[PDB]
């Protein structure tokens, strides 16, 4: 397929794996989110990859991600990242998150898709800077 | 920014208006654009709308938000899911059929923009 | 689409602004480009409104279509042509003189638009 | 042009609504740009509003400058600063603190753009 | 004259022509609807040829495409075209007059002129569809 | 929204047209073929208009025309060049061959360009060979040969 | 086989095929102008679908063409709309087809620098389609 | 121009390879694109072959028509499903499941290519 | 610097220049406005030679060329300029404001910056007009 | 795809041509691209063959597969390498020196494919 | 020294690394193979690092990754969410990194003509790595 | 490089078909662009074969295949140095005139893969 | 808003969040290193993120990188090229190395197109070598040198 | 007057200039093959400087090279060798390299007008007969440096 | 086969063969120098033709030639002087420009690819010492013109 298509499926399926390392610091309630989140990057490489043709998320699941940024928002109050081994682990997936979002960017002035997908990622890497502050937070 | 909703006299809502533009002013700012005290909001309630041409009662939730420029599509899509998922959670019912809810996001021109504090 | 049309308070209609929307919806669906539940049209009284600087009487009418980008030149002249015969038809009077009807199409960016039914 | 002034219920003005538009039109009519008869401007009071997510007491005043198409960013930036000189001039307060006074230009689309005179 | 120009107009002419072919299989109240139409044709050619110097059709003109249009779409409810010869001349026409349009959209986008009489050759386009299928309908 | 799509989109919208206006001139063996053709034209435009996303004509469509121009080749053996428009019936199917000449040059912008629509430009190549074919034999039927000087 | 080249033949094969059909709705001296035309536009098709290899249509017929238009020229005085009859209509279609054929033929010219007396040959007719079909109007009223 | 047909040895055909050639031929030169005696074709029975990795019995048939350079997209396109349904019309069975039918077209460059007539 | 910038600068240097002769021929209140305007051109002129990093003129300079231009307006209701040796100074000073807003303008497309300082120059060459013409009508 | 496999008469092999195309066709199978039953084979023995000028018994080995375009070079060049190393796997030897070995592969034009299952 | 040479060899350097990470979480047969591995990497970013003048690695190399490929396919019966386990976890990171380092080649390739076994290699050792991923997870499971 | 040769079985060559090869074998040689050794090349007689639609007809055909790289004039000169020996090659075959043809093709090198064993 | 500012900055942000994550596997005078290390980090950020508008890092930044690359080239003898990740340690060490050369080949582009960040493309480079010669040293700690084949 | 067409005819009028100073320096035998060559090149000229118009060298110009490049290689096997061994021989040296450098010019107006094909053909395979008559002469001569 | 390459190589090779026959017109102490100068041309077709893969010539051949333009240097103190005063100068003269020739399509390459410096270096001081050799003919057989 078309360059932009490849880097930016390469990019999210490099952030999934990251996650899937990630989930395994963590405990069972974040393990669980970030479990549904690998699912929803599956499904927007189904819609980038297939240049819209199929569908990718919906705005459902960028309302999921909502939902959680406020929960987590009421818990958290300049910091170095991994302030704990685990949030490292968040730290790093939110930068991959940032790196996976240029690359649907590229796609989405190239071709016109991806918005949304972009849109998830921008907000899935608010979560993850969120989740690695709730982590070093209760460890003090 | 500036957020602009409006709702047809006969949509029926979940909360009040107040209430409404309290959720929308708190997920504008978990997005982390915008410093608190920048998010300005209006709810607007239509009393002589129509919807279409056919003789059924129907019932809609616009919103419009007002950013300067500047913001990648990323962003502007996603300030718009945010908004939308708010007034779509709000909507009680209205009309004799489904509830058309809708936002957009425009861009304000930064550099003739105008702004001071009295 | 969304249209809003503002008219100043001393301004006569041959019709009421019930009728006049619905004309409105009829002559853009006309249009063949939208389907028919999705014209959302309002109509706004102008309480506060300032014509010049001369003390002259005066009363105006204006229309703002809002339509999702993507349709060509020619077709948002067509739908601010409709509209605005429509409106000057509907004209009966007012002020001291002539009355000016105007229509504006704008577009709202379809890639950040959100919309969803309840 | 088109200009719309929005002003939140709790702030308060040294001059009448009335008065403030004729100083708005006044000041447009300064810049050269348009006849006098074409610069129609309104007022609306704001009676549903929120602004922040805090519990504090703010009051605002917006502008929107609708011009058609064609003039430089001298000229936008020329006009939002001189509605906003005259906006901020007409507060006298509101709230708990400073009171934000924002002006926008925005261009419709001259080509598409339709005008009668009845 | 410049290209875009020269071929709108010689467009145009090829419409108000097939017009003219088609004007005498059509009754006397269709015939004097499209001999209007040619009328307006001929005031547009002058304001396209002339690169906007001499005015081309007014706002009313557009007005009285949508006050027919309006009118018989009250009396019409997927077709092939041609169900009749005297409708397969007025879809031919329709067809014409897209073309024509997409020549004048194009010197809309080039020299900023041409919006008024691309949006009534647009509109023209759609009663031209409408009267064919009256036709048809009539003769059922 | 894309000009090539839209060029090719109407260029096929004045084909189906001018032989919608064709068959009212012809016997009913070829009206039905040419209202065949009509349908073919239609479902092309879909898959054009869509950019490839709807599906365009099956390659049974181009394999009906190759029989129709097997069985059409039987019954014209040409000597030399000739006139367009023998007969007033055979002119109109020469006017919707130019046509389809004409579709299919831009339906080949959008395949150079978009990579969609092959089948459907070979399609088109195909119709204008048959449309050739049909127009002589209705000028042989009533022998109505115009060679060229 | 350049696109300029395949879309001014094309166009040309289109202008003969208007002229084919058009011919069954004039009189038999006008049906033997139209039918020297389509010989002449044969002609034409083979010079430019060949880039210039092989030779197109003569001077002669350029002053052909002129000689009928100085002729017709006297019955007809120089707006009226396109089609007053059924006949003249056709050959305002066939004209303005002359034209399009034209300008096709005119980007070949610019291009590869053939074509100029073909060119000349199809302003020449369009000019004369345009008198032919005013003289049908005269005749008939 | 060269067409070659391959078929392998379980292939059943409705007529011998050399009726299945001037079929293939006939279909060749109805593309009016060829003089009759330039076009050279020739059958091929393949009796060593494996299609995929399963056990089931498969027959296959393929052709490749090589054509001098030139041609547009659409004559390439029409040359191969012209001799497509020529080829799958000619299966009448073989294997113990659908037989698969394919045709390729290449150009040969024009060029460097040399022909003779001894 | 940059060329738009080095060119810029030098016109609005050109332009302080002009109104710095300008300032002897007329009276003492309109000699403390141009004084004013000359502090604010050379507040222009960092603000644009520094590309940004300065400061410019503020909103409420635009505001007094407001106000001065209102006052004037009051004054004054097609007529060739230099109707007097002072007033045709101003004229000057008038033309040069306008190049220097040229100057600027390119600036703005280009780097993003001195829009207001464009706005400014705009105002002052309507002031300037004013000007002129208030002279003229006092000296009949 | 399409693959096949041509061997010189004097050259041995460690397996049957049977063999070696079902080794052939699990090695492009595991490249990931192709579904089973695309992949055709055939193996081709040359009866009357040269190579070079020299007075010296040889033995060759070659295979060219093709498959339509759209992949890149990294999966052409794998697809080559894979087969290659098969191939030089299975030659047991030949003639009176070392056995060449060579794979091309190719590209077909998917534009002007034509395929079908009877 | 050109751009994209550096970027493809920084790749291979990054992908190197995360492998050099990886194979602290494997057996000692998984170690053996990864350390191999890296030693190709070595001999590929000596290649394109010096645009193609030294030597890379031979087809006895890609052959060797397409018979573990071979060999593990079986064990696997090919959709499942990346990191099943800890340790396969590490080993899908090192896949995609390996595709980043191939998209980088890909670029030296198709713009000085060089580095055509490099990617095929890398295209290879991507597939393997989603197999010793899905191995372990099973091994495991 | 690989040369495969075609010909009817009506065909009548000057020589056997293994002496063809060797005549082809050496021109390519002589253009001075391959490694003896490298030169490969294969004859074959197709049994099932029709030309045209019609008459007894014989033709000849040659694909040369080599690894691209090399300019349009060597390209042209190896097709007609093989066209020469190829044609010189043929005593008959038919009712008519012999057909003879050679198409080069280039292979492509960044992926082509090739080992001795 | 411009993409190669954006990149640069993201991809430092990748590099100290990966530095964040290594030094939970050194010990306390290396973790006091790489914690520095990232503080100097987000100072470049916020240079380069502003187009040079907020100071960078100053020069005595740079004389800290190439104190402790003294240093510790005194440790580090190598006869040969040596495989990554001797030790689990070293291996996040060699990580960070690389991340470190790839945000540097985005600030180096910065630096052409927009003339800033000269000083934190230097920084990035003797980073770069410092965490090599951290990497190996690690090994020769616990022995685990793997040479290269 | 296209340039790259103006070049390549002008650079083969170059070429058989050249040659018609070689064959006053080489042996009847070899003048005569020098003559024939200069007629194939005045073809050559004639195809070029029409843009294709008028038929250029047939395939049979070019077998009639090759059975030469046959016939000499026979007495020619040569490591490499300075050019010019004898004052004949650098003469017909001379005249190789122009034949490649027409031949070069001859490759551009191939890729830029599709002409030529066979033209080039002819000028490679003739830089390749010349350098063989070279070294002829130099052996019978006994000159190979 | 980068056309600048192919054109730089082509050149050089028509420099040698140019020299081949010049050195049939000179002494021997010059026909040595020649040949000597015709295998350092070869050197540097390698070099070029291989775009710097294989080594070229060294700078100890330049120096070379800067000991024989130094030479040669003091038998020659000319005013400007027409080309080919004798047959035999005539023949250096030729050589010379030739020699600027193919020191212009080295350029090319060095410019474009970043080989061939030395080369270009070598060509240019090559052009020298043909002058000087040409006048130091002229000189000896007093005839300049
Ligand atoms: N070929």
């Amino acid at each position: 397929k078309d360059s932009p298509i490849i880097e930016a499926n390469g990019t999210l399926d490099e952030l999934t794996s990251f996650i899937g390392e990630a989930k395994h610091y963590v405990d069972e309630e974040m393990k669980g989110i970030l479990e549904e989140i690998q699912n929803d990057i599956y499904k927007i490489m189904g819609e980038i990859g297939s240049k819209g043709k199929i569908e990718g998320i919906s705005e459902e699941r960028i309302a999921w991600l909502l939902k959680l940024i406020l929960r987590y928002m009421e818990m958290v109050n300049f910091v170095l990242p991994g302030g704990t081994l685990e949030s490292a682990k968040l730290d790093v997936c939110r930068t991959i998150a940032r790196r996976a979002l240029r690359k649907v960017l590229t796609v989405t002035r190239e071709f016109g898709i991806g918005a949304e997908a972009a849109a998830y990622l921008l907000a899935l890497s608010d979560l993850l800077f969120l989740l690695a502050r709730v982590i070093e937070i209760e460890k003090n | 920014p500036h957020l602009v909703i409006e709702a047809t006299a006969n949509l029926r809502l979940e909360t009040s208006p107040g209430e409404l533009l309290e959720q929308a002013n708190k997920a504008l700012f978990a997005s982390g654009q915008f410093g608190e005290a920048d998010i300005k909001s209006r709810f607007v309630t239509l009393e002589a709308y129509r919807q279409g041409t056919a003789a059924v009662e129907r019932a809609y939730l616009h919103a419009c938000l007002s950013i300067l420029d500047g913001r990648d599509i990323a962003t502007r899509t996603l300030l718009g899911a945010s908004l939308c998922a708010v007034l779509a959670e709000a909507v009680a019912g209205g009309g004799e059929e489904g509830v058309q809810v809708s936002v957009e996001v425009r861009e304000m021109e930064r550099l003739s923009y105008a702004k001071r504090v009295v």
